[PDB]
C-alpha cells in the first residue's frame, strides 16, 4: 500500500503479506526515485525493509508499492575479474557488465559446500614472519589485527601485491596447483586508500585477476554490510567454478560492524554490550562460515580480513569476538612499528591453529615447526628478558637475558625487516632462523627433539 | 499544511502528513523556527526543534519549505559571517541588533542587500548544457571574482535564454533551461543538501603540491591538497594561533573557516583579527577577510547549525573545489558536532553507545574525511580541484581517549601533534617528529621532488637528525656532556638551530608567515651540509671548539636569513644559502688540516 | 642502487600499462555484449509491440495478464488502467477477466472491473 | 623508461589486435542465434509469468 | 554516469565547433569525429543517454574527461593568446604533444596557461600604474611569444617573462623603485632591440618611457641633468638605446 | 478540572489543548490552598505539568482547573536591588510587589543579546588568587571547581558579597566607571546559609546592589531549574538596558544537576551515562547563552559558576562539560581549607587561558601578568622543595628548596590568606606578591621586565 513512516535506515510501509522473507520490494516515490530494498520484517498489514538506496526522504501518502515476487540474490559469472563496480553490484564505476550466467540466492550459504578435511597445501604471502610464524592454508582464516596509526593499508596492499611473484616459486614447491584470484571489497575507506590500493594492484599486473569493490561511508550501510556476502559470494562461485583458490579481502572490519551496529537504536531489538547488537556473532561467524574447502578437491577459500581498532584497546567485542571466531591473528604493535622495521607485525601473539596441517614435507622443511615454536618461545622469553633488563639494568641481569635479547634483537631486526617487494622462501628462512637461534645452549632447548637438534643446530 | 498535534519536550510533533518527507526541513508554528522531521510515525510526523518551544500551542500550522536542510550557494559569499543553517548575524545585528540568533525570527540564506554583476560565458541560446559546466561568470568581490556560475549537478538540457551583462540581485533569474518542455527557473543562488555528497567528474589520490604558508609545517612534512590530517587540541592551547596563522599565512585561491562548537570567544577575535592580518596574495583589499569564508556557530546557538555548520563547509569547499580552485577547509572542532548528534539524539529518543556516542558517529566521521579530497572538477571542463580538511580533535567524555579521536586518527592518513611547552614557548606549531607521522609525503615528494625539490633527502636526515637528537638530549642531560661523542653535541647543535629557526614561528613579519620552498629546502640542506661538514671534519680529527668558533658569523648569518626578502636569486630562491656551503667546505678543509 | 630504483620504477610503470591495455580490451568486450544484449532486448522488445496492436488477438493474453495481474492484490475491486485501444478489450472481456479469475481465487472473488 | 612510454596509441593498437576479428564470431554467433531466444521470450511475454 | 558522458560529448562537439569556425582541425576532430558525428545529427539527449546505456555510443568518462580537460586547455590558450592568434599546425602539433602526455595535473602547459590566464585576469581590474603597463606589455610579449613559439616547446624567454610577471605580479605599490629596476633590467636584458614594436601602442611606449623619464627627472636636482633628460621624453617608441642613455645620465 | 493522575515530581492532568507550551496554570484543591505551575507538554487533550508548590494531594475527580493566559516570564525591572525573592520570581519578604516595566522571558531567550567583541576590561569582585592569577573579564567565564571538602556555598556567598566594594577604589583606576551590581542566586541552599549570607551581605552593606534569590531544596525541580533564567534576563536587562557592569553568581551546579537527572521519568527521553541525562550541554548552554556582552557594550555580564562534586572524581560530565564550554579553570584543595586558610584554593592546577586578553593598560595593573608567572613558578617550586625536603631532610636540604619553601608557606597565608568582611584589590595582591617576592635576589627573578623589576622589588 503506502509508506507508514520511517526510522532511522529501515523503512515501515504498510502492504499485504504476500512477500516472504528476504522478498525484493520497489518502493516509489513522487519525485522520480526508485529505491530497491530487501524485506527483513514482514508481519500483517505492515513490514519492514532495509532499501538499499538513500536513508531518508520517503513519503507518506504520495507514494507507491510494487511487488517484485523474487529473492535477493547476487549474479555471478565467470568473468567478474577485471572490473570495477560499487558495493551494491552496479556497474556505475567505469567497470565491466554485471550480468551473470548465473543466479544463486543467499541464506547464510550458496550450496553449503563445507569442507570436511584438514587443509594441505599452504599459501605463501611472501613474508618471513607471517608466512613462517602463521602457517597459512588453503582453507584456514587468518586475519590482520592493527590499531589506530599504523600502516594496514601498506601491509594490506604489500600482502595482496606480494601474490603474483611468490605464487610461481610456491607453484613448483607443490604449494599451488591452480591459478590464483583476489577479491578486494572496501568498506568505509577514503578515496586515497582505494585509488592507493588499486593503483598498487594496477602496478602490480593484477587488475585482469583481481575484482574490485568499491563501498563509502556516504552510502547506505545495508549496501556496505551486504557487499562483502556479495564479494564472498562470487569469490566462491568464480572459486568452486574455476578450481582455484580465491585470496579474499575484508576491509575495514569497523566499518562492517559499524554498519551492523549502526541500526541498534531504531528498532525494537535490545542491543547488546558496548552498544553493538546481540546478533553481531552470527553475521561475524556468516563471514566465516563461507570460507574452507570448496566441491571438487581442487578449489579453496582464503580469509585474510584486516580490522582496525577504533579504541586501540584489546579489550572489544570487535577484535575478541572477531578473533575469537577465525584461526589465529596477526598482530600489529606500534613499538615494532616506532622503531622502524617494516612490517610492525609481531608474532609475539600470532599464531596458527592448522599451522601443522598447512606444513607438510613435499612443500615446506620438517624442522619448521620446532624452529617455529622455539623461535615463537624464544622471542616472548627474549622480550620478557629485555623488559626485565631494562628495568633491573646490568646489576642484575641474567646470563640467559642477554643470549635471549640478542637474539631477539637480531631476529626482530633481521627475520622482521623485508622490503615491500623482494620475495622470500621458507626454507631460507628456516636455515637464517636455525643460524639466529644456533647461539642458545643445548640445556636451554628442550621444546625440540634430539633428532632435529642433532641434524642442524 | 499539516497541525501541531502534540508537544513533548524539546521535540514538536504534527499530524496530516500526507506526503512529507523525513529528510525535508519545515518551520512549525507562525514563528518561524527551525526545525527537521528526523522521523515519522505513522500520520504524525517526529520534528526535531533547535530551539525554545515557548509560545507553541496545539494547532499551529506547519509549512515545509520543499527541499531538505542544506546551504545556498551563490554569489558575496566572501566577507560574510553566517550560521549553519544559513543564518546571517549581519542581518541580526542591523534588525534585531543582536548577535545570537532570537526566537521567532528569521532571514535569508543569502544576503538580498548585496548585488553582483553577472557576465556571460561560453554558452550561446541553443548550446548544450550539463552539471558542473560553467555557465557564466558573477563579481564576489570589488578586487577580483572568484564566484563562478554553475549549473546544479546531476542536470542537463539546453540554454534557451540567456541574460545580459549587468547587475541583478540573487532573488532574480537570469537563465532559463529547457529540459522536457519547461523544465524550470534558473537563478544566480542554487541549491544544495548539506547530507547529500556533491558530484564530481573522477576521484584521485592527493599529490598536489600545494603549500599552506608553514614553514616548520611545510618543512617537517610535505604539505598536499585534498588529504585528510587531524590535529590535537586542547580548547583555546594553541589550535586558534595555528588555524589562523595558517588560514592568515596560506596562499590558496578560497580558505573555509567552519566554527561548529566554539566558545564565541575565538570567533570575534577571528573576525576582527582577519581584517587587520596582511595577505601574502599580491593584494590589499581585506585579504584576510574577502578571501576566506567565515562559518562560525557558538555554544549558544541551536545544535542543528553547530552539527550541520561542517558539512555546510564542507559542501561550500566541495562547491570551490568543482568550480575549479583549492580551498582550505580548516573546522574546529568535531567533538561539538559530535556532542551535539548526542544530545540531538537522547532528546530525539536514540539509543545510547560505547562512550556516550551514537552509532551513526561512525559513519559520519568517515563520511566527514570521505567528503573532502583532491579529484577532477565535474563539468565539461575538466579543471583541477583540492579540499583539504584540517579537523581539531578535543576530550567531549573526560579524555582524549574517546572514539572521536580514536576513530579519527585511524580513519586519517597523517597526525600533527602540538605540545604545551612549545606552545608556551612562543613557537607555533610546536609538532615534534616523534609525535606525528605522515604517509603521503612520498607523493608531494614525488612531485615537488619532480619540480625542482631537494625535500626528500634533507627532510629524512632532518627527521633521523631530530630524533636522534631527542634522544640524545635526554643522555646528555642525564648522563652529562663531558663523556659523550662530539657528534651527538654537533647534531644537538644543529637541531636546536634547526628547531630554533625552523620551530620558531608566531607571526612576527610577512617573511616568517610565507616561506617558499626552495627556501626551507636550501634552508634545510645548508643545516644538513653544515652538521655532514662538522660531522666529517670532527671524524677527521679536530675540536668542537674550533669549528664552533671558526664557523663565527655564519651560524648567527644563517639564522637571521628568514627575516629578510625571498626574492634573492631570481624571484623566490635565497642566494645567501648558496654561496654558504663554499664557506662550510672551506671551513670544513680548515678544520681538517 | 639508483640505477636499480629508476630500473625499479620502469619496471613498475611498464606493468602499470600492461594493466591498462587489458582493463580496455575487457572495456571493448562489454562495450560489445552491451550492444548484444541491447540487440536482442530491441527484437523481443519490437516482437511483442508488433503482436501488441492486435484487437480480436490480444483479448486472451491480456485476460491471462489481468488474471495473473489480479492475484497480487486479493481485493474484490480492482481498477484496471491501460491504453485507449485496449479498453474496449477489457470492456468486452471483464466478464471473463471475472470468471477466469474466481476459478483460482475462492478468498476474494472480483465483483465488478472498473475501467478508469 | 623511453620503451614503455612512446606513443598514447600502443594501448589501443594492444588491445585491437587482441579482439578485432574475434568479437564478429561472438556476435554473429549471438545475432544468428538471437531467434531461438526471441521466440521463446515473445511466447513468456504472452503467457502467464 | 551517462548525462555526464552526454554532457561531455555535447560539450565537446559545442566546444569543438565554437573553438575553430573555419574547420581547420582535421587531426583533433578525426579523433573526436564519434563524439561530433552525434552532434552534427538532431537528437535529443534521451537517445544520446539511451544509446549510450545500451552500449551503442562512448561511455567512458574516464577517456571523456581527459579529452575534455585537454580540448578545453586548448581551448583557453588559444583565447588567452588574443589577438596574437597562432597557426592551425602549431596548434595540431601542441594538441598531439599534449595528447601524448597523460598527465593533465603535472604539465608545464597547464600551469603554464594557468598563470597567463591569471596574470592576464589581474590585470582587468587594475588601473593604470607603471607595475600594470609593464605587467601588461610584458603579458602582451609573453602572450605574442607563446603564440609564435607554442605552449608544447620550452623557452628561456617565456620562462624569464612568466618568472618576470609573477615577481610584478607578487609586487606592492610600495616598490615603485624595484619595479622601476626590475623593468630597467628585464628591458636591458632583451635581446631584441625594441620589444614593444607592433605589439604595444605609441601611447604605452611613450608613458613607459615617460614614467622613466618622469621617475628619474624629479631625483636629480642638476639643470644638465634635468635639461639633457628632458629631451628623450619626445619618444615615441620604447628602446635599450634610449633606457641606456638615461641610465648613463642618471 | 480532572486530574489523571500523578507520577513522580510531574503531575498528569486532564484538560484541554488550548493552552500553550510554558504557559502558566492555577490548580484549585479542595483542601483551600491553590498552587501554580507550568505546562510542560500540550497534546490532544492530555499534557504533564509540574507544580511550583507541591506534587501531591490533589484530587482526581474533585479539583478545578483554571488558565491564566500568560507565558512564563519575570518583570524586569531597576528596583529589584534590596529585597528577597523565590525561584519563581515571587518575593517572600512580605512587602511591596516587583512593579517591573518589561516583559522578559525565562524559559526562552528574548533577543538573545551576544556582542561580538573579545574579552577585555577586567575588573575584580574580591579575591586576590582568583583575580590575580587567573583574572577572566567581561565576555569571558571563569568556573569554580570544588568538592565535597569544603563550604563551597560559604566560598559563594562571601565571593558575591566580596563584590562591589572594589568599585570605588577601581574607579579611580579607571577599571569601572559605572554602576555595578551583583546577582545571587541559590538553589538547594538551607534557611541557615540563606540567612547567614543574607546578614553577612547586608551587615557590610552589599544588600542594596545586589539581589536575593532563595531557592528551598522542598520545592519542584522545575522552580530550581528555571531560578538562574530570571537572574541571567535580570542581569542581561540590566546590563543591556542601564550600561552597567552586572556579576552573575549561581550556585550550586550540584543541585541543578541532580535536579535535571531527577526530571523526565515519565517521558520517552532517557539519561545518558553516569545517570544524568544527555542533554546537560544543551541545559548549561541555555544558561550560558543569556550572559557576555550585549551589543552595544557599556557594561559587562559576567557569569561566575560555582559548582561542587559531589564525589570528587573525573568521569562525570559536569565538570568536564562546565570546563570545556569556558575558557580556564580554578580549583580548591581540601588540604588548604582544613589548615585554616579562607579561601582554600590552589593556583599550581589553576590557569586560565584568556589572561593576557583581560589584562591591558588603564584598567589593570603591569607586572600582574609576570606576577601571577612568578608567584606560580615559584609555588610550584616551593611544592617541589616541600615535598623533597621530607626525603632529602632538614640537615641536607638545598637553598632553593628552603628559600621557595618559605615563600610557599608565607605565599600560602599571605597571599591566599584574605579576610571575609575585608575587600582586597588586586593593586593591594600585586604589592602584598611582591613583598613575598622581595626575598629572593635580583639574579634569581627573570620572569619580569628590568625597569617593572627594578622600580617594583
Amino acid at each position: 500500500n503506502t509508506v507508514s513512516g520511517v526510522n532511522g535506515p529501515l523503512v515501515i510501509l504498510e502492504k499485504v503479506k504476500f512477500p516472504r522473507y528476504n522478498e525484493i520490494v520497489n518502493l516509489t516515490l513522487p519525485d522520480g526515485t526508485v529505491r530497491q530494498g530487501q524485506v527483513l520484517e514482514i508481519r500483517g498489514d505492515r513490514a519492514i525493509v532495509q532499501v538499499f538506496e538513500g536513508t531518508s526522504g520517503i513519503d507518506v501518502k504520495k507514494t507507491t508499492v510494487e511487488f517484485t515476487g523474487e529473492s535477493l540474490r547476487i549474479p555471478v559469472s565467470e568473468d567478474m575479474l577485471g572490473r570495477i563496480f560499487d558495493g551494491s553490484g552496479r556497474p556505475i564505476d567505469n567497470g565491466p557488465k554485471v550480468f551473470a550466467e548465473d543466479y544463486l540466492d543467499i541464506n547464510g550459504s550458496p550450496i553449503n559446500p563445507y569442507a570436511r578435511i584438514y587443509p594441505e597445501e599452504m599459501i605463501s604471502t611472501g613474508v618471513s614472519a607471517i608466512d613462517t610464524m602463521n602457517s597459512i592454508a588453503r582453507g584456514q582464516k587468518i586475519p590482520i589485527f592493527s590499531a589506530s596509526g599504523l600502516p594496514h593499508n601498506e601491509i594490506a596492499a604489500q600482502i595482496c601485491r606480494q601474490a603474483g611473484l611468490v605464487r610461481p616459486t610456491k607453484d613448483v614447491h607443490d604449494g599451488h596447483e591452480e591459478n590464483f584470484s583476489i577479491v578486494f571489497a572496501a568498506m568505509g575507506v577514503n578515496l586515497e586508500t582505494a585509488r592507493f590500493f588499486k593503483q598498487d594492484f594496477e602496478e602490480n599486473g593484477s587488475l585482469e585477476r583481481t575484482s574490485l569493490f568499491l563501498n563509502l561511508a556516504n552510502d547506505p550501510t545495508i549496501e556496505r554490510i551486504i557487499t562483502p556476502r556479495l564479494a564472498l559470494t562470487t569469490a566462491e562461485y568464480l572459486a568452486y567454478q574455476t578450481e582455484r583458490h580465491v585470496l579474499t579481502i575484508l576491509t575495514d572490519m569497523s566499518s562492517y560492524a559499524d554498519a551492523l551496529r549502526e541500526v541498534s537504536a531504531a528498532r525494537e531489538e535490545v542491543p547488546g554490550r558496548r552498544g553493538y547488537p546481540g546478533y553481531m556473532y552470527t553475521d561475524l561467524s556468516t563471514i566465516y562460515e563461507r570460507a574452507g574447502r570448496v566441491e571438487g578437491r581442487n578449489g579453496s577459500i582464503t580469509q585474510i580480513p584486516i580490522l582496525t581498532m577504533p579504541n586501540d584497546d584489546i579489550t572489544h567485542p570487535i577484535p575478541d569476538l572477531t578473533g575469537y571466531i577465525t584461526e589465529g591473528q596477526i598482530f600489529v604493535d606500534r613499538q615494532l612499528h616506532n622503531k622502524g622495521i617494516y612490517p610492525p607485525i609481531n608474532v609475539l601473539p600470532s599464531l596458527s591453529r592448522l599451522m601443522k596441517s598447512a606444513i607438510g614435507e613435499g612443500m615446506t622443511r620438517k624442522d619448521h615447526g620446532d624452529v617455529s615454536n622455539q623461535l615463537y618461545a624464544k622471542y616472548a622469553i627474549g622480550k620478557d628478558a629485555a623488559a626485565m633488563k631494562a628495568v633491573v639494568g646490568e646489576e642484575a641481569l641474567s646470563i640467559e637475558d642477554k643470549l635471549s635479547l640478542e637474539f631477539l634483537e637480531k631476529f626482530e631486526k633481521t627475520f622482521i625487516t623485508q622490503g615491500a617487494y623482494e620475495d622470500r622462501t621458507v626454507f631460507e628462512s628456516l636455515d637464517q632462523a636455525w643460524s639466529l637461534l644456533r647461539i642458545y645452549p643445548k640445556e636451554m632447548l628442550n621444546r625440540i627433539s634430539p633428532k632435529i637438534l642433532d641434524e642442524f643446530y | 499544511y499539516g497541525a501541531i498535534y502534540s508537544v513533548s519536550g524539546p521535540v514538536v510533533i504534527a499530524e496530516n502528513m500526507i506526503g512529507c518527507a523525513m529528510y525535508e526541513l519545515v518551520k512549525v508554528g507562525h514563528d518561524n523556527l527551525v526545525g527537521e522531521v528526523i522521523r515519522i510515525d505513522g500520520d504524525k510526523a517526529t520534528i526535531q526543534v533547535y530551539e525554545e518551544t515557548a509560545g507553541l500551542t496545539v494547532g499551529d500550522p506547519v509549512l515545509r519549505t520543499g527541499k531538505p536542510l542544506s546551504v545556498e550557494l551563490g554569489p558575496g559569499l566572501m566577507e560574510t559571517i553566517y550560521d549553519g543553517i544559513q543564518r546571517p548575524l549581519k542581518a541580526i545585528k542591523e534588525e534585531s541588533q543582536s548577535i545570537y540568533i532570537p526566537r521567532g525570527i528569521d532571514t535569508p540564506a543569502l544576503d538580498r542587500t548585496i548585488k553582483w554583476q553577472f557576465t556571460p560565458g561560453k554558452f550561446q541560446v541553443g548550446d548544450h548544457i550539463s552539471g558542473g559546466d560553467i555557465y557564466g561568470s558573477v563579481f564576489e568581490n570589488s578586487l577580483i571574482s572568484s564566484h563562478k556560475i554553475l549549473l546544479p549537478p546531476r542536470s542537463r538540457g539546453t540554454i534557451t535564454w540567456i541574460a545580459p551583462a549587468g547587475e541583478y540581485t540573487l532573488d532574480e533569474k537570469i537563465l532559463e533551461v529547457e529540459f522536457d518542455g519547461k523544465k524550470s527557473d534558473f537563478t544566480l543562488y542554487h541549491t544544495w543538501p548539506v547530507r547529500v555528497p556533491r558530484p564530481v567528474t573522477e576521484k584521485l589520490s592527493a599529490d598536489y603540491p600545494l603549500l599552506t604558508g608553514q614553514r616548520v609545517l611545510d618543512a617537517l612534512f610535505p604539505c598536499v591538497q585534498g588529504g585528510t590530517t587531524c590535529i590535537p587540541g586542547a580548547f583555546g592551547c594553541g589550535k586558534t594561533v595555528i588555524s589562523q596563522s595558517l588560514s592568515k599565512y596560506s596562499n590558496s585561491d578560497a580558505i573555509i573557516y567552519v566554527g561548529c562548537g566554539e566558545r564565541g570567544n575565538e570567533m570575534a577575535e577571528v573576525l576582527m583579527e582577519f581584517p587587520e592580518l596582511y595577505t601574502e596574495m599580491s593584494g590589499t583589499k581585506e585579504p584576510i577577510m574577502k578571501r576566506t569564508t567565515l562559518v562560525a556557530n557558538t555554544s549558544n546557538m541551536p545544535v542543528a547549525a553547530r552539527e550541520a555548520s561542517i558539512y555546510t563547509g564542507i559542501t561550500l569547499a566541495e562547491y570551490f573545489r568543482d568550480q575549479g580552485k583549492n580551498v582550505s577547509m580548516i573546522a574546529d572542532s568535531s567533538s561539538r558536532w559530535a556532542e551535539a548528534l548526542r544530545e540531538i539524539s537522547g532528546r530525539l529518543g536514540e539509543m545510547p553507545a560505547d562512550q556516550g556516542f551514537p552509532a551513526y558517529l561512525g559513519a559520519k566521521l568517515a563520511s566527514f574525511y570521505e567528503r573532502a579530497g583532491k579529484a577532477v572538477a565535474l563539468g565539461s571542463p575538466d579543471r583541477t580541484g583540492s579540499v583539504s580538511i584540517v579537523a581539531a580533535v578535543s576530550p567531549a567524555g573526560g579524555d582524549f581517549s574517546d572514539p572521536v579521536t580514536t576513530a579519527t586518527l585511524g580513519i586519517t592518513q597523517v597526525f600533527w601533534g602540538l605540545d604545551k611547552k612549545l606552545a608556551q614557548r612562543k613557537h607555533f606549531p610546536s609538532i615534534n617528529t616523534s609525535v606525528s607521522y605522515s604517509k603521503y609525503t612520498n607523493v608531494l615528494n614525488k612531485f615537488y621532488d619532480s619540480n625542482y625539490p631537494e625535500f626528500p633527502v634533507l627532510r629524512d636526515r632532518m627527521k633521523e637528525i631530530l630524533s636522534n637528537a631527542e634522544e640524545l638530549e635526554q643522555v646528555v642531560q642525564l648522563v652529562g656532556k663531558s663523556a659523550l661523542s662530539d657528534s651527538d653535541k654537533i647534531t644537538l647543535d644543529v637541531a636546536t638551530l634547526i628547531k630554533e629557526d625552523f620551530l620558531q614561528q608566531n607571526g612576527y613579519s610577512t617573511y616568517d608567515a610565507f616561506c617558499p620552498i626552495w627556501k626551507t629546502f636550501d634552508m634545510m640542506r645548508a643545516f644538513i651540509s653544515y652538521h655532514d661538514e662538522a660531522q666529517k671534519a670532527v671524524a677527521n680529527g679536530a675540536n668542537w671548539s674550533k669549528l664552533a668558533d671558526s664557523t663565527g658569523d655564519v651560524k648567527h648569518a644563517v639564522s637571521s636569513s628568514k627575516f629578510f626578502e625571498p626574492s634573492r636569486g631570481e624571484k623566490e630562491v635565497h642566494g645567501e644559502f648558496e654561496k654558504l656551503l663554499s664557506t662550510m667546505q672551506e671551513r670544513f678543509a680548515e678544520s681538517t688540516d | 642502487g639508483n640505477f636499480k630504483s629508476k630500473l625499479k620504477k620502469a619496471m613498475l610503470s611498464q606493468q602499470i600499462t600492461k594493466s591498462t591495455i587489458a582493463n580496455k580490451m575487457r572495456l571493448k568486450v562489454l562495450s560489445a555484449r552491451e550492444q548484444s544484449l541491447d540487440g536482442i532486448f530491441e527484437e523481443t522488445k519490437e516482437k511483442l509491440s508488433g503482436i501488441a496492436n492486435n484487437r480480436d488477438e490480444y483479448k486472451p493474453i491480456l485476460q491471462s495478464l489481468i488474471v495473473e495481474a489480479l492475484l497480487k492484490l486479493l481485493e474484490p475491486k480492482a481498477i484496471v488502467k491501460a491504453l485507449e485501444r485496449d479498453v474496449d478489450l477489457i470492456e468486452s472481456m471483464k466478464d471473463d477477466i471475472m470468471r477466469e479469475y474466481g476459478e483460482k481465487a475462492q478468498r476474494a472473488p472480483l465483483e465488478e472491473i472498473v475501467i478508469s | 623508461e623511453q620503451k614503455n612510454a612512446g606513443g598514447v596509441g600502443e594501448l589501443e593498437k594492444k588491445a585491437e589486435a587482441g579482439v578485432q576479428g574475434e568479437l564478429a564470431e561472438i556476435k554473429k554467433i549471438a545475432e544468428k542465434k538471437k531467434d531461438d531466444v526471441v521466440k521463446i521470450l515473445i511466447e513468456t511475454v504472452i503467457k502467464p509469468s | 554516469y551517462h548525462s555526464q558522458v552526454v554532457g561531455k560529448i555535447g560539450y565537446i562537439a559545442r566546444c569543438m565547433q565554437t573553438i575553430d569556425p573555419e574547420n581547420n582541425l582535421k587531426k583533433i576532430r578525426e579523433d573526436y569525429q564519434d563524439v561530433l558525428i552525434w552532434a552534427e545529427k538532431n537528437y535529443r539527449f534521451e537517445e544520446i543517454l539511451e544509446a549510450s546505456k545500451s552500449g551503442k555510443c562512448p561511455n567512458d568518462l574516464d577517456a571523456l574527461s581527459r579529452r575534455s580537460l585537454i580540448l578545453l586547455e586548448l581551448l583557453r590558450l588559444v583565447s588567452s593568446i588574443s589577438p596574437f592568434k597562432m597557426k592551425l599546425d602549431l596548434i595540431e602539433s601542441q594538441y598531439e604533444k599534449m595528447k601524448q602526455h597523460v598527465n593533465l595535473w603535472k604539465s608545464d602547459y597547464h600551469v603554464k596557461l594557468n598563470q597567463l590566464n591569471q596574470l592576464t585576469d589581474y590585470l582587468k581590474n587594475a588601473a593604470p600604474t607603471p607595475k600594470n603597463n609593464f605587467l601588461r606589455a610584458m603579458t602582451s610579449v609573453l602572450q605574442m611569444q607563446i603564440a609564435q613559439y607554442g605552449i608544447t616547446e620550452d623557452n628561456e624567454g617565456i620562462n624569464q617573462l612568466f618568472k618576470l610577471g609573477l615577481h610584478l605580479l607578487a609586487m606592492a605599490n610600495e616598490k615603485i623603485d624595484e619595479q622601476y629596476h626590475l623593468f630597467k633590467g628585464y628591458v636591458k636584458d632583451q635581446p631584441e632591440e625594441s620589444p614593444f614594436e607592433g605589439i604595444l601602442p605609441a601611447e604605452d611606449q611613450k608613458i613607459l618611457v615617460k614614467t622613466m623619464i618622469d621617475y628619474a627627472m624629479p631625483k636629480l636636482s642638476s639643470k644638465v641633468l634635468q635639461d639633457k633628460l628632458s629631451a628623450l621624453s619626445s619618444s615615441d617608441v620604447l628602446t635599450k638605446t634610449l633606457l641606456d642613455s638615461i641610465d648613463r645620465i642618471v
